């Protein structure tokens, strides 16, 4: 029940070298599924929080699926739904401030 | 129950306890398998799959599980039977152990819950008596209609919330998996826990044949909970189909009843739930209005004020004939109300969109604008003259003749549009009649569009730099063109005003009118997109002469919209927008 | 009771191992937006976790080969889709990081990972391959593939089973691309506007004041293929987690708390170009909604800056992440692009409560607005007790207008306006707030894809096992075949029977998708074709001709000789429904008649959809005429399968191309 994680430990040896040498191998057992912790330290102190930590994944996902769509597909329909559903929020939000400034 | 007894599954996890959760049945996980739905909603069916009990699973489920939930492939089994995880922590087993069975516990001592077996009692009988189409059974099948299975939801989702309020998200979900509808957004599930329903059945579609079933089953599995029931001509046959069925599928012995009153089902207890009757006319939880479109006064009271209590759902199911479809009662309740009444009805609002509910119809008995887009419009009008500057600089004006007097369809049509921000904004309207025998009726609508413009112009100075407009030519080129001279002529006492010109076919002049022809549909089609995703406005300021003395003009042009599938405001308006090739001075 | 059946425990182990999955997921999700300097300084981490996932999806790869040809279920559909992509994204941060250190390049390795050059790979076709005729769309959207799922169900009565097969794995490819991250589901792929296909079932179910449901689906925002999860970020967040941090030193932790404390010590200009009405001087709604940003701005900016300097206090360096790193490319939108995105610091919940606290404030209206239940009781209450003079005319009837309009807006219309302002209000917050994924594509593929492989499975289950009398070579059973139908073509239909026809017609033209008619709670086919049939549009002068399909010596007899389920001479979408309709009405009144004339025994019509396994590889295919949908071998009748239920050695079986020459092999075998 040896895991993974102390059974190979050295250099570079690019993925499909280990891939070869220590899991394709067919006199394997193929124990530990214990996986590892892969989120740093510099992550943390600023999103010490699963909650911030998916808000803040959420804004830059929010901000690549906008400069993807700012050689010429020109049209990507993808970005003609993402322009068409920012030029309705903006109305939408507009007549909500608006409706209650005319509703006093 | 069977997902409830699992063991521990060590299940090691390299994630920092400031973060873990506990989900049911696994052991303990990172936070975000927590957030997702997709293993969310996942890891909490798998559980909630083993409450529902072996009646409730469906006609063909499987041997022992429900297959579309719980199945693993004979050799998927045998290949995650080899999986070991890391197994441990012996500093940290013990807490997580400890987290993982009292969450289990929590669950089990659910299972054990009387009010729970109560419900259990009750749904699994109802699955099992509809087995035999409500037959005579002590205890080719008994579909239940769409209604008929709403009213069960209105119930059911109302007596869990009632009896069971320590339980609420867990029999949420357990009713959600029972009703075979998941994945139901909550606020659905939380629009059945409502009190006060209305109900709306066409006779003979069954209402009758599913209430005393109902009746007799939430009285013989709940315990000590009353049931309202009313009618105005002294509910005899349904009462005594109750007595009948209670009697039949269970002890007899167990009911007791006087004619035209209260039937009680007696119990190991002293529970003795009752089905007090108030049609000859305390706490009741159902009271189950069977007949809401003929009640007399005196008798509404106790209606009226059994809405007082917090423990009573007022279903009122009422029949329906469509011979006096709109009940003086009911039928004007749609009006201002919200996820209240229901109606069952197969030729909806239309004459006739009945090709569409047509396969809804029971086998034994064998609007190009939205309305949402109306109501936003006429409801939300925007004040242009306090926001010019999101206003275009240009006007555009469509005139849309008639040179008759004294008929309904002898009316001029007028709009002046144009664009606020990337949308659409009526500034002026005109339906305007001519007066019979004048001997300038093109002067007469001339005047009638340059007042109309006018008034626009001064409650927005200096806004705009140009005024365009069209005079549409199909009835009368030569009128259209007076119409154009007049206009031309009045407008000459800033913006400058120009008019499309026409070239008609096989001449080289330039005329100011407009022809409506190959261009309606385009501009039709490109109006009712635009309108029904809230691009059209009126102006909160906007002008009309001839809509003054009758009726909103707003409200006027909606009333001549909603014909689409006399039209001169809906084409100039339609039209006008359109406009906002070249047209010139 | 200590055993639980070993099915159980290898659930909750996948269970776990979802979870773990998902896990790591989140983890990569994470490291495609954190500095390169840090990814490696992770790549030992990340390396192991590839070799992790590529070592587990080879003990579970036969596995769920197997599962995937017999009855997929959502768990393993979600195990497949996350372990997948899990692979996939591994694969690809780990070549993306070790392409880093070579050129040394932060803003390249992000338009790399974050995928901003990539020529969009959410595009694909499918080539559905019906007969006649093979219509092809393109997924680009998630709500096209449940359109598209909802049209195989549709039209699964035609199409073969190998084509949707291949159409289901060109389906499940582009759902490992968009389902797989399962956590975030990128913005170029939603449509909420577009209902799914439960809107639909709790529009039907839920109240309907008139209002045609074909007039509700204009308004719903359908909230299901894509969640919202509402999450919450504190004020002081790493403030409050700095003391308790992981691996620091206490002296490094205190001067990181001092220089948190030392250093704590959007584009609203842009909002006067929006349409704001109202009087323009005084303490308007555009004014509160600005304060409300600005403040949320500066507490942005604030946290902007505490951060900074705790990392030069604790690690020394500023770390660039995807906001830091293209700061140049931010910054620099508008009100409404920096609303839709932005707030690492606050969460899309502090922009609702931002914009609604400016909203609502001082005024009726807002009674209805906060309780309905109530305004809905009070309404049941009330129901059951019951140049010159050109201007100055203009500013006078615009006076008197505005006046009117005012009136109304308090006075009536109510019932419209708390429509739209609730409307409104989830028209923001579904924008907003952090669209995390949905539970509907996976359900709605597996139980597609049920079918179809029951299809198929039964197709190659019922090969062997027994005598296996084929009618498609006919060497005389024509003689057979024109006798059985003279012999049937001769009574009438006894309408006395057609309320059973007309359900067991419904059965069969229905799909596998909505079930409906086995719930425990069963509606009619009726009802459960309904759904299957208005989901996918269809147009009206269609769905009367499957109700009045029935009511009405020819109409029972429409197949030729040889070619019962063949439509080699018809072409298109609507004509091959109809024949297969043809085709499956004849033989519902051919079984009906054979059981009305002759009294062998019983064939109860049953169909290959059913029939789910049991707890483990057993699936007892009972005995009687089915229909298979297979235009290589449509009829099968089993006359008599075994005494436990499976297909066995004793289970004679009869294929055939013709309904006349099944209904005269099963009396000639019982
Ligand atoms: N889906 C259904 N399930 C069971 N019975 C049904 C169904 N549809 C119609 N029926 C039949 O309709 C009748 C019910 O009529 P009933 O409810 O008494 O009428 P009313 O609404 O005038 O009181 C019964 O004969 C019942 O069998
Ligand atoms: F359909 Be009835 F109440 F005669
Ligand atoms: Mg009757
Ligand atoms: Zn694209
Ligand atoms: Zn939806």
């Amino acid at each position: 029940l040896r895991d993974t994680i102390p059974d190979c430990a050295l250099r570079s040896q690019t993925l499909e070298s280990l891939d070869a040498r220590y899991v394709s191998r067919d006199g394997a057992h193929d124990a530990a599924v214990w996986f590892e912790d892969m989120t740093p330290a510099e992550l943390e102190v600023v999103f010490p929080t699963t909650d911030a930590k998916l808000n803040y994944l959420s804004r830059t996902q929010r901000l690549a699926s906008l400069l993807t769509y700012a050689t010429p597909d020109t049209a990507c329909v993808h970005g003609e739904l993402l322009a068409r559903k920012r030029e309705r929020f903006a109305a939408v939000i507009n007549r909500f401030l608006d409706l209650h400034q005319i509703l006093r | 129950g069977d997902a409830l007894r699992v063991p521990f599954l060590d299940f090691a996890t390299a994630t920092p306890k400031r973060h873990q959760t506990v989900v049911p049945g696994v052991g303990t996980l990172h936070d975000c398998c927590e957030h997702s739905p997709l293993f969310s909603a996942v890891a909490r069916r798998l559980l909630f799959n083993s409450l529902v009990p072996a009646q409730l699973k469906g006609r063909d489920f499987g041997g022992d599980h429900t297959a579309k939930l719980e199945f693993l492939a004979p050799e998927l089994v045998r290949a995650v039977a080899r999986l070991r995880f890391k197994e441990c922590a012996p500093a940290d087993v013990v807490p997580q152990r400890n987290a993982y069975y009292s969450v289990l516990n929590t669950f089990q001592a659910l299972h054990r819950s009387e009010a729970f077996r109560q419900l259990v009692h009750f749904v699994r009988d109802f699955a099992q008596l509809l087995k035999t189409s409500f037959r005579a059974s002590s205890l080719t099948y008994g579909t239940l209609e769409l209604f008929q299975k709403m009213i069960l939801m209105h119930a059911t989702y109302f007596l869990a919330a009632v009896l069971l309020g320590d339980h609420a998200e867990q029999v949420n979900t357990f009713l959600r998996l029972v009703f075979e509808i998941p994945l139901f957004s909550d606020a659905a599930v939380r629009h059945f826990r409502q009190r006060a329903t209305v109900f709306l059945v066409p006779r003979r579609h069954g209402k009758t044949w599913f209430l005393v079933p109902l009746i007799a089953l939430s009285l013989a599995s709940f315990r000590g909970i009353k049931i309202g029931y009313t009618a105005h001509i002294r509910t005899e046959p349904v009462f005594e189909e109750i007595d009948a069925c209670l009697r039949g599928w269970f002890g007899s012995a167990r009911v007791d009843h006087v004619k035209g009153e209260t039937i009680s089902f007696s119990f190991p207890d002293g529970s003795r739930s009752t089905i007090v009757f108030a049609s000859s006319h305390q706490d009741f939880n159902l009271l189950f209005v069977d007949e809401a479109n003929f009640i007399r006064p005196d008798a509404v009271q106790t209606i009226m004020g059994f809405l007082n209590q917090a423990n009573c759902k007022i279903i009122f199911v009422s029949s329906t004939n469509t011979g006096k479809a709109s009940t003086s009662f009911l039928y004007n309740l749609r009006g201002a109300a919200d996820e209240l009444l229901n109606v069952v009805t197969y030729i909806c609002d239309d004459h006739m969109p009945r090709v569409v509910t047509h396969t809804n119809a029971t086998a034994c008995s064998c609007p190009v604008l939205t309305k949402s887009a109306g109501e936003r419009f006429l409801l939300y009008r925007p004040s242009t003259t306090t926001n010019s500057g999101l206003m275009a600089p240009d006007l555009y004006v469509y005139v849309d003749p008639a040179f008759t007097a004294n008929t309904r369809a002898s009316g001029t049509g007028v709009a002046v549009v144009g664009r606020y921000r990337d949308d659409y904004i009526i500034f002026a309207l005109e339906h305007f009649f001519l007066r019979a025998l004048t001997g300038s009726a093109p002067a007469d609508i001339a005047r009638c569009v340059v007042h109309s413009l006018t008034q626009v112009l001064a409650l927005h100075p200096g806004a705009f730099r140009g005024v365009r407009v069209a005079v549409e030519g199909n009835s009368s080129q030569d009128s259209a063109v007076a119409i154009a001279t007049h206009v031309h002529t009045e407008m000459h006492r800033g913006p400058e005003l120009l008019f499309y010109h026409c070239e008609p076919p096989g001449s080289a002049v330039l005329y100011p009118f407009f022809l409506l022809n190959k261009q309606k549909t385009p501009a039709f089609e490109h109006f009712i997109k635009k309108f029904n995703s809230g691009g059209v406005m009126a102006s909160q300021e906007i002008v009309s002469a001839t809509v003054r003395l009758q009726t909103d003009p707003v409200e006027y042009l909606l009333e001549q919209l909603n014909n689409l599938t006399s039209d001169d405001l809906m084409v100039a308006v339609i039209m006008a927008i359109y406009l906002a090739g070249p047209p010139h001075t | 009771a200590a055993p639980v059946s070993e099915p159980t425990v290898a659930r909750q182990k996948l269970l776990a191992l979802l979870g773990q999955v998902q896990t790591y997921v989140f983890q990569i999700e994470l490291l495609r937006r954190c500095d390169p300097h840090i990814g490696r300084g992770k790549l030992p981490q990340l390396k192991l976790n590839a070799l992790q996932v590529r070592a587990l999806r080879r003990r579970l790869r036969p596995g769920l080969e197997a599962q995937a040809g017999a009855f997929l279920t959502p768990l393993s559909v979600t195990l497949e889709l996350l372990l997948e992509y899990a692979w996939r994204e591994g694969e690809r941060l780990l070549g993306s990081l070790e392409t880093f250190a070579t050129a040394g390049d932060v803003a390249a390795f992000f338009t790399e990972t974050m995928g901003l050059a990539r020529p969009c790979p959410y595009h694909q076709r499918v080539r559905l391959d019906t007969y006649g005729g093979t219509v092809h769309m393109e997924l680009c959207f998630l709500h096209d593939v449940e359109n598209f799922l909802k049209q195989l169900n549709y039209c699964h009565l035609i199409t073969p089973s190998r084509g949707a097969t291949a159409a289901l794995e060109r389906v499940r490819e582009f759902m490992v691309g968009a389902v797989g991250s399962g956590l975030i589901v990128p913005p170029e792929l939603s449509d909420p506007s577009h209902p799914c296909a439960v809107c639909f079932e709790e529009l039907c179910v839920t109240a309907n004041q008139g209002a045609t449901i074909a007039s509700r689906l204009a308004d719903r925002i359908c909230n299901h293929v894509t969640q919202q999860a509402q999450v919450r970020l504190d004020a002081n967040e790493l403030r409050r987690y700095l003391p308790h941090a992981a691996g620091l030193s206490d002296a490094d932790r205190a001067r990181a708390l001092s220089v948190l404390d030392h250093a704590l010590a959007y584009a609203i200009s842009e909002l006067q170009f929006w349409l704001a009405s109202g009087d323009r001087a005084g303490q308007t709604t555009m004014d509160a909604f600005a304060s409300n940003l600005t403040a949320l701005a500066r507490r942005e900016l604030q946290q902007e800056t505490a951060a900074v300097a705790v990392e030069l206090a604790l690690f020394g360096r500023r770390a660039e992440h995807f906001d830091r790193a293209f700061g140049s490319h931010l910054a620099a939108l508008d009100m409404v692009d920096a609303l839709i995105i932005g707030g690492q610091a606050t969460s899309p919940d502090d922009q609702i409560e931002a914009l609604i606290r400016a909203c609502y404030d001082h005024h009726p209206l807002l009674r209805r607005l906060v309780s309905p239940e109530q305004c809905d009781e009070e309404a049941l209450r009330r129901v059951l007790a019951r140049w010159g003079d050109i201007a100055t005319q203009a500013a006078a009837d615009v006076r008197e207008r505005r006046r009117l309009y005012a009136d109304r807006l308090t006075k009536r219309s109510l019932a419209s306006l708390g429509r739209c302002v609730r409307e409104q209000r989830g028209e923001l917050e579904k924008m907003l707030r952090v669209s995390v994924h949905g539970e509907v594509l996976p359900a709605t593929f597996a139980a597609v894809a049920n079918g179809f492989a029951a299809r198929a499975r039964f197709c190659a289950l019922t090969a062997g096992a027994g005598t296996v009398i084929d009618n498609r070579s006919a060497p005389g059973v024509f003689d057979a075949h024109r006798f059985m139908r003279a012999s049937l073509l001769r009574h009438q239909v006894d309408p006395a029977l057609l309320p059973s026809i007309t359900h067991r017609f419904f059965e069969l033209v229905n799909g596998p998708l909505f079930d409906h008619s086995t719930h425990s709670f069963a509606q009619p086919p009726n009802t459960a074709l309904y759904y299957s049939v208005e989901n996918v549009g269809l147009l009206p002068h269609l769905k009367e001709e499957l109700a009045r399909f029935i009511m009405g010596g020819a109409d029972w007899a429409v197949s030729e000789f040889q070619r019962f389920y063949c439509f080699d001479g018809i072409s298109g979408i609507t004509p091959t429904q109809r024949a297969a309709w043809r085709y499956i009405r004849e033989l519902i009144i051919a079984t009906t008649l054979f059981a009305s004339v002759y009294r062998c025994g019983e064939l109860e019509l049953r169909r290959p959809d059913c029939s789910r396994p049991t707890s483990e590889g057993r699936y007892r295919y009972p005995p009687g005429v089915y229909l298979t949908y297979d235009s290589d071998c449509p009829l099968v009748a089993i006359v008599e399968s075994a005494p436990d239920g499976c297909i066995g050695p004793r289970s004679v079986v009869v294929y055939d191309r013709d309904v006349f020459s099944i209904l005269y092999s099963v009396l000639q075998h019982l």
